[PDB]
RNA sequence: GCUGACUGGGGCCUGUAGAGCACUGAUAGGGCUAGGGGGCCCACCAGCCUACCAAACCCUGUCAAACUCCGAAGGGUCCCAGGUGGAGCCUGGGAGUGAGGGCGCGAGCGAUAACGUCCGCGUCCGAGCGCGGGAACAACCGAGACCGCCAGCUAAGGCCCCCAAGUCUGGGCUAAGUGGUAAAGGAUGUGGCGCCGCGAAGACAGCCAGGAGGUUGGCUUAGAAGCAGCCAUCCUUUAAAGAGUGCGUAAUAGCUCACUGGUCGAGUGGCGCCGCGCCGAAAAUGAUCGGGGCUUAAGCCCAGCGCCGAAGCUGCGGGUCUGG
RNA sequence: UCGCCUCCUAAAAGGUAACGGAGGCGCCCAAAGGUCCCCUCAGGCGGGACGGAAAUCCGCCGGAGAGCGCAAGGGUAGAAG
RNA sequence: UCGAUCAACGGAUAAAAGUUACCCCGGGGAUAACAGGCUGAUCUCCCCCGAGCGUCCACAGCGGCGGGGAGGUUUGGCACCUCGAUGUCGGCUCGUCGCAUCCUGGGGCUGAAGAAGGUCCCAAGGGUUGGGCUGUUCGCCCAUUAAAGCGGCACGCGAGCU
RNA sequence: UCCCCCGUGCCCAUAGCGGCGUGGAACCACCCGUUCCCAUUCCGAACACGGAAGUGAAACGCGCCAGCGCCGAUGGUACUGGGCGGGCGACCGCCUGGGAGAGUAGGUCGGUGCGGGGGA
């Protein structure tokens, strides 16, 4: 006897990592995704591996456009 | 209006959290009456415990 | 199911907004080119210009300068300066084209 | 047919006592109205046997009213197997889409052979006026071998009645029986294990 | 005796019998039927065994339906070995089953004789069982 | 220096339980219908019928940790507010721990085994092997022991005797010591609630008789005469009477059922749900529910009053630490 | 068996074990990078020399089931093809 | 910027495999072999269902495919007290208990004529031989018998022997 | 402040497939040419320039029909945070708050912002 699988990857952290309502600065995360689960709205970017994250010293704001994907904003202050 | 608080039934194994709202109201103790104001956020841990505490209306 | 005409309308444009400056869309007719400017996040146009509207000749191309210059004009008057060009579906040439050249004369940066 | 019920109306209650109490609670819903009713889970079963979602049942509300209604819909206890709740649907003079039941009559050729009918639809949905009710649909089954099938399409539809489904439906079959010879030779059957789909880069 | 002919994964785990039965309560094609009153995990090696007594019950004709199949993987270890080293190889499969399902059906047949042969199909289920006939509670659904 | 656990409102993130089949695969039966197996008919190349193995597709019915068109209760975090607690933030010194275990719920592994094992939330023992209950027992129920009293109230659990308090009150159930250890299953155990028939157009028990001829009937065979499988339910005399319920037989027969004539004169034969009980029930030093012993209970279910019952609460006195 | 990646177990935030169930990496691309412009797939039905169940052309239907160098996942034509 | 299957991939050395029944020490019941314990897959015995056999006739004797339990004598699982020791097979001696009874006793059914058998039920009082082979338990065999039973007591019993 | 059209945004199918009908003054599109800017891995189909004879057949716009698709209550059930019970077990139940999915009755051939051209 003996086994042939028992192999795995360390898990990545993922999801969101700042909520609606919530208050953050230039350059935090808003998202981390495989894929775009969500889409960089307003004032918000995306990198090489679909982060999100705010381009200002905003408040996030998410925003559900049916078809076209679900969208993470940061209307200033 | 304002509810007194007893607490009828030991705490002792139940989870830590409930624990914590005997100590939000201020019951430290069994049989220890306290009378408190009626708002919203006392009157949310005082039923968290009602299986614990036996509640009445005064004043 | 979307049409190339469709598609190329978006992607050409939606690219555009992602720069949140004023859009100069232009449309192509058979007869006549119209050119609003518009403010994507109010939803809401300002100024209007098109040949149409202007009583405007033959050569499409010549017209779409005076269109283009038109649109300038009225346009600055609004303090109204840089913005961004929309060709649509339309590749940037001639009609197209000549339009936003004159514009650029009129005041309009881009 | 048309048979009748005594319904009562409800609201503050609860369905664990009611159920307990003796009566099943239901809802009366049209396109007009929408009431809260309950009966006595005894009585309306002494007539559902009886009607099913087929025949008119009007309910003779507490309120003097006496309305022509037939059952949509009847929730059950999976686990004990028992009704806990009914729809009745207020039948107003409109057209209206119901199941129809059905008689097959004729004995089947096949059934003479050893095969055996499959009544797959018992009864038919249609479009309807509740005044053009019918009673039920005959159908011959008598040239039926094993193992030829029955469609809605061979239906022969009295006045005022028009399927609701696709004649391309079927609705009753021969089939063989059930055969001990084919045990035997069934024994030493010989199944190759399941196969397990290849992944990763065995496609 | 039943099994898949293909399968995705070639071991599931064990899940659990909690709840009512989720489907399958209620006569849907022939006239009397076998229903469960408590789980299990019925194996095809069961399933064959009631289904073959009612066939030879009915001698010739009638019509058996079952409404339950083997596809859940039943593994064990070898034999006399210790715990661990992978999972037990599979040994043959099971249909779970929860309260209130209808296991089989039959038809074209007296009463006294799907009664009994369900009866006879009924001790060979590792549960208890309740004949069950045609309600227009069933064709209600 | 009020920001803390916990709580109230609000906004956002999620994809489990449950369920569903629209995607991925599994799935029994039928329908429709490329593709072969096999029968006629053919080598001239095309035709035809299929209770034959069956692709795609529709229908009824299902299944899935690695399927999801759906999708909770909860959980998580942000803002405002309550919250003054051996709460929280920050800097710094000193540690010990890095062998956990039982229980409960969610899983995997295991055999829907283990006082088994491996994770998750919680709890307790660990460190509460201090106290009450549980016969006795670290972790189940109760309850967080500063000290003293020959004072009071309670929790779990209990009130016939050991053994503190009821041989308390009302209704019902149990005859098996069930209570006081176990399953499929089996049974005219007992009680309560319902359902279909049959019955004074005289039933069931018994009594009384009849129960009859084609016909020792046919596919049918080596016995197959109503009662060893089928592709079978036809006439006669009739008051009625299956070409047959069963018992019976090697096969004849007899026995009685369904069947009507007579006899009495009111109920009876068969189903299903619940309650409590019976069998099923065989292990090794001596037996037992903890013991005695208990039967309109001292047992089980439902409803009430009162008391006994801890190191918990109070009451009086005292100590120390911290705060005011 | 030993590090890294993907899915599940994981109990709807993150994280979470076991010699639990399934598969992969130890490369690769000078374009398979960047930018501008243009284009939209598999699949089903009918149509056509050689020519086929699937070579390519024409037509209708086809929100994505194709494709994205490679395991799996999420993502994706309003592009990342 | 290069040299890493330092892949045992947070990577002891620049550089390294075996054996010990000649063995030793420090520790562990944190960890196996004995036994017990919890479990009861396997093991032993008992039953539900009643297809089919038995000229006829399911049940005298049997019981396909499946189902549910008891017991704790087997093989194992876990690894719970014991590794500052709980000495482990068989025999001899000495017992004693269980009853799923080998014998004697009392019964039902019997395809019980009788005699003698078969199969369930009640019963644990007493009994249950001598030998040949082997360390052997067990099993085979010889001669017998009313019969030559199975098992528990740390696979009873080494401060009782061997 | 009303109706028709060209543009351009929003909600993200109650807005789509499909069947029918209707519109050409205006605008829009097919249209007439391929000289010229520009262009097809061949094709002026597409993109693009100059035109203005004709047609609203195709496409687009505006309207009716519920065959498909989409949307979809109410009532009840499953499940469940917290608090109690039952069984040796697989498991089963009560109380308080939350409360689906499928299905039923039904709804839907879109609504609205801004700026242009015309009309009354
Ligand atoms: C002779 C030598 O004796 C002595 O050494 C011996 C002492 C003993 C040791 N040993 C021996 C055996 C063993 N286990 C197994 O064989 C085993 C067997 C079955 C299973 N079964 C399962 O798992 C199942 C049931 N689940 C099914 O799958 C698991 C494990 N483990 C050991 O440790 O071996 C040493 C070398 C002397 O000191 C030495 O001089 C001498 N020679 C070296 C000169
Ligand atoms: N509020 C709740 N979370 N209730 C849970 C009830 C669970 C219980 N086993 C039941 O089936 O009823
Ligand atoms: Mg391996
Ligand atoms: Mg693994
Ligand atoms: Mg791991
Ligand atoms: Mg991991
Ligand atoms: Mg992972
Ligand atoms: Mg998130
Ligand atoms: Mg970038
Ligand atoms: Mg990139
Ligand atoms: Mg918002
Ligand atoms: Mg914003
Ligand atoms: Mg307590
Ligand atoms: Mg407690
Ligand atoms: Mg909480
Ligand atoms: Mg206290
Ligand atoms: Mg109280
Ligand atoms: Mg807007
Ligand atoms: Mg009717
Ligand atoms: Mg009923
Ligand atoms: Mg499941
Ligand atoms: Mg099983
Ligand atoms: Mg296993
Ligand atoms: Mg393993
Ligand atoms: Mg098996
Ligand atoms: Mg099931
Ligand atoms: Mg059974
Ligand atoms: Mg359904
Ligand atoms: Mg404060
Ligand atoms: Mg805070
Ligand atoms: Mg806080
Ligand atoms: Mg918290
Ligand atoms: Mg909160
Ligand atoms: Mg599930
Ligand atoms: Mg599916
Ligand atoms: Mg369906
Ligand atoms: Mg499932
Ligand atoms: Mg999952
Ligand atoms: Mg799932
Ligand atoms: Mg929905
Ligand atoms: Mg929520
Ligand atoms: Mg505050
Ligand atoms: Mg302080
Ligand atoms: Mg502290
Ligand atoms: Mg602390
Ligand atoms: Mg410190
Ligand atoms: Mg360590
Ligand atoms: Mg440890
Ligand atoms: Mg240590
Ligand atoms: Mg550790
Ligand atoms: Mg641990
Ligand atoms: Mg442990
Ligand atoms: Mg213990
Ligand atoms: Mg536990
Ligand atoms: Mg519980
Ligand atoms: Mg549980
Ligand atoms: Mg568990
Ligand atoms: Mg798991
Ligand atoms: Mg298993
Ligand atoms: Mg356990
Ligand atoms: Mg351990
Ligand atoms: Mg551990
Ligand atoms: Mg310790
Ligand atoms: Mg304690
Ligand atoms: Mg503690
Ligand atoms: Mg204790
Ligand atoms: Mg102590
Ligand atoms: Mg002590
Ligand atoms: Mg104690
Ligand atoms: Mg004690
Ligand atoms: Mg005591
Ligand atoms: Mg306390
Ligand atoms: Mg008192
Ligand atoms: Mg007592
Ligand atoms: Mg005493
Ligand atoms: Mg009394
Ligand atoms: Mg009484
Ligand atoms: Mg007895
Ligand atoms: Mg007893
Ligand atoms: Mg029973
Ligand atoms: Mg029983
Ligand atoms: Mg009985
Ligand atoms: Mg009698
Ligand atoms: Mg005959
Ligand atoms: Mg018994
Ligand atoms: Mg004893
Ligand atoms: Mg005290
Ligand atoms: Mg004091
Ligand atoms: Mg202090
Ligand atoms: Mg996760
Ligand atoms: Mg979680
Ligand atoms: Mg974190
Ligand atoms: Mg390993
Ligand atoms: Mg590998
Ligand atoms: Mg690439
Ligand atoms: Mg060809
Ligand atoms: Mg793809
Ligand atoms: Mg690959
Ligand atoms: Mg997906
Ligand atoms: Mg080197
Ligand atoms: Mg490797
Ligand atoms: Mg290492
Ligand atoms: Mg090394
Ligand atoms: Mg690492
Ligand atoms: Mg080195
Ligand atoms: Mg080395
Ligand atoms: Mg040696
Ligand atoms: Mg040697
Ligand atoms: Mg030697
Ligand atoms: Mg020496
Ligand atoms: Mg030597
Ligand atoms: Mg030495
Ligand atoms: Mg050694
Ligand atoms: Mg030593
Ligand atoms: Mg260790
Ligand atoms: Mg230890
Ligand atoms: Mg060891
Ligand atoms: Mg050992
Ligand atoms: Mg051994
Ligand atoms: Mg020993
Ligand atoms: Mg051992
Ligand atoms: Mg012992
Ligand atoms: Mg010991
Ligand atoms: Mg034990
Ligand atoms: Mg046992
Ligand atoms: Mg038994
Ligand atoms: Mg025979
Ligand atoms: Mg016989
Ligand atoms: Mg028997
Ligand atoms: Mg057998
Ligand atoms: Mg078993
Ligand atoms: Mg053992
Ligand atoms: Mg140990
Ligand atoms: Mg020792
Ligand atoms: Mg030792
Ligand atoms: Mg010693
Ligand atoms: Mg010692
Ligand atoms: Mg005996
Ligand atoms: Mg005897
Ligand atoms: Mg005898
Ligand atoms: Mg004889
Ligand atoms: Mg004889
Ligand atoms: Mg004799
Ligand atoms: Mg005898
Ligand atoms: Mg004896
Ligand atoms: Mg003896
Ligand atoms: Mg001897
Ligand atoms: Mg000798
Ligand atoms: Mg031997
Ligand atoms: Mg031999
Ligand atoms: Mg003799
Ligand atoms: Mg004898
Ligand atoms: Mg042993
Ligand atoms: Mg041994
Ligand atoms: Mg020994
Ligand atoms: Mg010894
Ligand atoms: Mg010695
Ligand atoms: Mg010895
Ligand atoms: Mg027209
Ligand atoms: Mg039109
Ligand atoms: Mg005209
Ligand atoms: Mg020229
Ligand atoms: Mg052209
Ligand atoms: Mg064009
Ligand atoms: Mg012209
Ligand atoms: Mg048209
Ligand atoms: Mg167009
Ligand atoms: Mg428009
Ligand atoms: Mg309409
Ligand atoms: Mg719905
Ligand atoms: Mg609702
Ligand atoms: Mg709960
Ligand atoms: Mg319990
Ligand atoms: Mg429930
Ligand atoms: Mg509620
Ligand atoms: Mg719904
Ligand atoms: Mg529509
Ligand atoms: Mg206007």
């Amino acid at each position: 006897g003996s086994t042939r699988n028992g192999r795995d990857s360390q898990a990545k952290r993922l999801g969101v990592k700042r909520y609606e309502g919530q208050v953050v600065r230039a350059g935090n995360i808003l998202v981390r995704q495989r894929g775009t689960r969500f889409k960089p709205g307003k004032n918000v970017g995306m990198g090489r591996d679909f982060t999100l994250f705010a381009l200002v010293d905003g408040v996030v704001e998410f925003q559900d456009r049916g078809r076209l994907g679900r969208y993470v904003h940061v209307r200033p202050l | 209006p304002r509810l007194k608080v007893k607490l009828v039934k030991s705490p002792i194994g139940y989870p830590k959290d409930q624990k914590a709202a005997l100590k939000a109201l201020g019951l430290r103790r069994l049989q220890q009456e306290r009378v408190l104001e009626d708002t919203p956020a006392i009157r949310g841990n005082v039923e968290k415990v009602a299986h614990l505490v036996r509640v009445e209306v005064v004043e | 199911r979307l049409t190339a005409y469709e598609r190329r309308k978006f992607r050409v444009r939606n690219r555009i907004k992602r720069t949140g400056r004023l859009r100069l869309s232009v449309f192509r007719s058979l007869k006549h080119i119209y050119a609003q400017i518009i403010d994507d996040e109010k939803g809401v146009t300002l100024v209007s210009a098109s040949s149409l509207a202007l009583k405007l000749k033959g050569n499409k191309t010549e017209v779409a300068r005076q269109v283009g210059r038109a649109l300038a004009e009225k346009a600055l008057a609004l303090g109204i300066k840089q913005v961004a060009f929309d060709r649509g579906p339309y590749k940037y040439h001639g009609r197209v084209k000549a339009l936003a050249e004159g514009a650029r004369e009129g005041g309009l940066e881009f | 047919m048309e048979y009748r019920l005594k319904a009562y109306y409800r609201e503050g209650e609860k369905p664990s006592a009611l159920r307990r109490a003796g009566k099943l609670p239901g809802v009366m819903y049209n396109r007009h109205l929408n009431r809260k009713v309950y009966v006595d889970l005894v009585e309306f079963d002494k007539v559902f046997r009886q009607a099913s979602i087929h025949h008119v049942i009007v309910l003779e509300l507490p309120d003097g009213q006496s309305l022509p209604t037939l059952v949509r819909q009847v929730n059950l206890d999976k686990r004990r197997r028992r009704p806990e709740h009914v729809d009745f649907f207020v039948l107003s003079d409109e057209p209206v889409e119901m199941y129809v039941p059905l008689r097959f009559v004729g004995t089947p050729a096949g059934v003479r052979a050893g095969g055996v009918l499959q009544e797959i639809h018992r009864d038919i949905l249609v479009k309807v006026s509740p005044r053009n009710i019918p009673e039920f649909i005959e159908v011959d089954v008598s040239g039926l071998e094993i193992g030829d099938s029955l469609h809605a399409s061979d239906l022969k539809l009295p006045p005022g009645v028009e399927l609701a489904v696709s004649p391309e439906e079927t609705i009753a079959a021969v089939v063989p029986p059930e055969d001990v010879e084919k045990l035997a030779e069934e024994a030493a059957a010989e199944v190759a294990e399941p196969e397990v789909i290849k992944k990763g880069k065995e496609e | 005796m039943l099994m898949p002919r293909r399968m995705k994964y070639r071991k599931q785990q064990r899940g659990r019998l909690k709840g009512a039965t989720k489907g399958g309560d209620y006569v849907a094609f022939g006239d009397y039927g076998l229903v469960a009153l408590e789980p299990a995990w019925i194996t095809a090696q069961q399933i064959e065994a009631a289904r073959v007594a009612m066939v030879r019950h009915f001698r010739r004709g009638g019509k058996i339906f079952i409404r339950i199949f083997p596809d859940k993987p039943y593994t064990k270890k070898p034999l006399e070995v210790r715990m661990g080293k992978g999972k037990g190889n599979v040994e043959g499969y099971v249909a779970v089953v929860k309260p209130g399902r209808v296991m089989f059906e039959v038809a074209g047949v007296t009463e006294e004789q799907a009664m009994e042969a369900l009866r006879i199909a009924g001790h060979k289920l590792p549960i208890k069982t309740k004949i069950v006939r045609r309600d227009a509670y069933d064709e209600a659904q």
